[PDB]
């Protein structure tokens, strides 16, 4: 009893049931973020060059 | 009680990017050169003289942007107006309806397989199973019981480990182990469900 | 009228509290374990023991390409970070009491309070992501976060609309 | 100058909920940073669009029940289902 | 029949799906590369016609 | 609009499932299955020597 | 603005210079194969062996309804056609030095290049369905097409960007 070491076991909730996983779909979000994030700088480029017309 | 003894089967880590899977890399990439063609093509079409080139909004930016509405099918707020840019359309537009349909089945295919995998259980069907392979100590009092019983599944048992070779038989309990670690999945063994008590 | 300016900075220090308040407390997630089987709540830092013995007991947490993504989660790096620019972005609105005819402290916050809470969410989903790497159920720091992203959301767009107007009326 | 289109943020809020239920939206950025907000926006409709079509026909074609309890442990956390041997039964006098 | 191994007949390992080959749609790709082939004659033509 | 996106794809799912279901159909062959099949039932004549036989 | 001829000048010989030399060389593919398996190299044209004690030893390729289909990849008229093309598009604007003001021997320089373009396609499909009947992985020439491709795309839209400038000046 003090030489058993493992022991995880799907318990109160269980993976396998039936729905996708967040990890399942995780990569688009990621890309999603980054599409966000890259449009910032086209407008700041654009704020630079109309500044000093 | 005699026991089975298994390796884990391994879990199922998804990937970063597994929603690709479904249609393979070339397709993929040549996707790219096919909408950039596309486009150019439209642009060119679009903007060689009606007879007058400022009869219309095609200009280059425009017609990159039609052309990536219509593959995600969310619509556009314009539309070609000669017949030629109408051809291109037409065209395009049935590539994007055959693509997304594919993706879609496919996708819908590879998670049905998944469902209906139905491991072993019981393991009294390795009985009936043939690929995975399974062993038994040497000189062990298991040794003697299939032999000695006789009972029709135990019979087939007994005559599958008799003709199986290389054999089912080991002289340890330690390699005996360390062979259905390495033989993963395809090998198991037989032992007292104490021994595997203590060691899982 | 004029009075918005009042309340978006009460909008932005709510948001600052929010969030620091769900980085201090060990409230994001309940779930089985022992401070080394009983239930268990969590930090983002360290693992706490209720329900037993050990109630009030404290470890810290075990940290241990995707090889590279292990480092992400260790660091919680977003977290600090939206905090950090959520603070830049409150301290910026509340200089614009002087140092005025430039209005450049506005879209500067108004960007800050965006950028911050995008942070949120690429937190939260590498939160929930490696998590996964049963029978959980979420604490209630994860909705302090959750409502912190949803003020920042909503204070930069007033901001924003206040810069407009303050500059617009140039045309007449 | 400013409020030279249409992307308020009432509109803004219409725009990208008609964009995520693939339905009619009239207005277009017609700038470069708008547009490329669309684009990755559609793209990630369309993904969660065909996974969850994909998966509910999976779900439809086969069926499993799932035992709720399978353990001596499991009668040991038992919610209601209430357990007994035979009376009378030697088996209770070895409990 | 102790002789019996083959019981690959009754399919008793399952096969695993794998992602599409370009062969298995090529075909619309040809179709399409011919529309746009015949989409620029259109125009050469127009164009003549209207050159007078 | 949420509406029909909730209903065409189940539709849609619907259909596939059906049409897949048809496919593994997997009639009787080969007298092999009557030696595990039970929702069937075979018989023969009587006194023929069939049953002898058998 | 006027300068425009100065890049469109450029970069057709570019191309020219990567299709050919992608043409050119046993690169294409890494495969398990034999020069009478060992990991080997190949081109469009013929295979030599590496990785082994023959190394430097060569064949050429093994040549050998959709039956008709064959020809086409045993040809690879596509590149050949496309560098052609090119060719023809590069001397389109070469001669436009002379003759001016007819603004009419631009015109045909972008639909070379566009052309030639489509070709390459095609040949890169049917270069795929053909082989791909191993853990290859493609050799540098294959991006070189891919490259080639795409900056004859670019000169060809601004050489037509070019003709509708100059053109449309004397139109009022
Ligand atoms: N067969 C048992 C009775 C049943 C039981 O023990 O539950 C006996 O011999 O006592």
């Amino acid at each position: 009893y003090d030489k058993g070491e493992c022991g995880a076991k799907d318990s109160g909730s269980k993976e396998k049931t039936s729905a996708l996983s967040l990890s399942n779909v995780a990569g688009v979000f990621y890309i999603l973020v980054g599409g966000l994030g890259l449009a910032m700088l086209v407008a700041l480029i654009e704020f630079c060059y109309k500044s000093r017309a | 009680g005699i026991s089975i003894m298994i390796k884990k089967p391994q879990k199922s880590k998804p990937g970063v990017f597994s929603f690709l899977d479904p249609l393979a890399y070339e397709i993929w990439m040549c996707i790219v050169f096919a909408y950039i063609g596309v486009s150019v093509v439209l642009f060119l079409v679009s903007r060689f003289s009606p007879y007058s080139e400022s009869t219309n909004e095609f200009g280059i930016f425009n017609s990159l942007w039609f052309s990536l509405g219509a593959f995600m099918q969310q619509g556009c707020d314009i539309s070609p107006r000669s017949l030629s840019g109408r051809i291109v359309g037409g065209v395009w537009w049935f590539f994007t309806l055959i693509i997304i349909s594919s993706y879609t089945a496919n996708l819908a295919a590879f998670l049905t397989v998944e469902r209906m995998v139905s491991p072993i259980e019981s393991a009294e069907d390795l009985s009936k199973q043939t690929e995975i392979a399974y062993g038994t100590l040497d000189s062990g009092s298991t040794k003697e019981f299939f032999r000695r019983s006789k009972i029709a599944v135990f019979d087939k048992m007994w005559t599958y480990m008799r003709s199986a070779e290389p054999s089912v038989f080991v002289r340890t309990t330690a390699e005996g182990v360390a062979r259905v670690r390495k033989s993963k999945g395809k090998y198991a063994y037989l032992l007292e469900s104490t021994m595997n008590e203590y060691i899982e | 009228r004029g009075v918005q300016m009042l309340l978006t900075t009460v909008g932005a220090f709510a948001a600052f509290s929010l969030m620091t308040i769900a980085v201090g407390t060990d409230y994001w997630l309940y779930s089985r374990g022992v401070c080394k089987e009983v239930m268990t709540h969590s930090g983002l830092w360290r693992t706490c023991c209720l329900e037993g013995n050990f109630k009030g007991l404290c470890k810290q947490i075990d940290h241990f390409a995707e090889y590279f993504l292990r480092a992400v989660r260790a660091s919680s790096i977003f977290p600090i970070l939206s905090v950090i620019l959520l603070f830049m972005g409150g301290l910026c609105i509340a200089a614009s009491e002087f140092y005025k005819t430039r209005h450049n402290i506005i879209l500067s916050a108004g960007i800050f309070f965006v950028s911050a809470g995008l942070s949120n969410i690429i937190g939260i989903i590498v939160y929930i992501s490696a998590n996964a790497g049963n029978s959980y159920s979420y604490g209630w720091s994860f909705y302090f976060g959750a409502l912190s992203f949803i003020i920042a959301e909503m204070v930069g767009v007033l901001a924003v609309h206040m810069f407009i107007d303050r500059h617009k009326q140039l045309t007449g």
